[PDB]
């Protein structure tokens, strides 16, 4: 099956963390990435880019400890900095396991998939969130998907949550096609 | 590049 392919390709993108961890939400994670269109998962393979899920803040591990104290792009006045946040995307991938439900430290749909749509963004469409097309697209429909101040300030945060109502589950699909249809169709042509 |  194509779920099956998507998971074997997965299995040479995910890294576990090293010591105890809740194995089963981390293979609980795995699953929902499977979701996402074969095609960017290939890419991301083939771009050698990890999607490594963590046990501990993200600026406890030494790539990311030159984040401490600092203050994420719309997170200004949250009293928040890196060291709060369960998932950075972009050229890497890194997400606290059990963060992954819209709520845990963030308003994502789900962590990963919004973490991994930064990835995609970045790695494999070389910033189309920032082209003319989606611009477009975006002052439109980007105060459509909640958080008014964020999503529909930032188009790359615009592009990361749609994307990942796209592709989580049937529910979240069939919202996106109601509120922001023209994005939807964005999303269906480039997996097409 | 990072994003939250
Ligand atoms: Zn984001």
């Amino acid at each position: 099956t194509t779920i099956q392919q998507n998971k074997d390709t997965l299995s040479q993108i995910v890294v576990f963390p090293t010591g105890n961890y809740d194995k089963n939400e981390a293979n609980a994670m795995v699953n929902r990435l499977a979701n996402i269109d074969g095609k960017y998962l290939n890419a991301l393979k083939q771009n050698n880019l990890k999607i490594k899920l963590l046990s501990g803040k993200l600026t406890d591990e030494k790539e990311y400890a030159y984040l401490k104290g600092v203050v994420p792009k719309g997170w200004e006045g949250t009293g928040k900095t890196w060291d709060d946040v369960p998932g950075l995307g972009g050229s890497t991938v890194a997400l606290r396991i059990g963060f992954s439900n819209k709520g845990k430290g963030h308003d994502a749909i789900n962590l990963e998939l919004h973490a991994t749509a930064h990835a995609i963004d970045h790695i494999v469409l070389n910033d189309i969130s920032k082209s003319a097309q989606f611009k477009q697209i975006f002052a439109k429909e980007g105060r459509s998907l909640g958080n008014v101040n964020y999503l529909g300030v930032y188009p790359e945060e615009f592009f990361a949550e749609s994307f990942a109502y796209y592709y989580l589950n049937q529910d979240t699909n069939s919202k996106l096609k109601s509120a922001c249809p023209q994005t939807y169709s964005f999303l269906q042509n480039l997996a097409k | 590049e990072v994003n939250p």
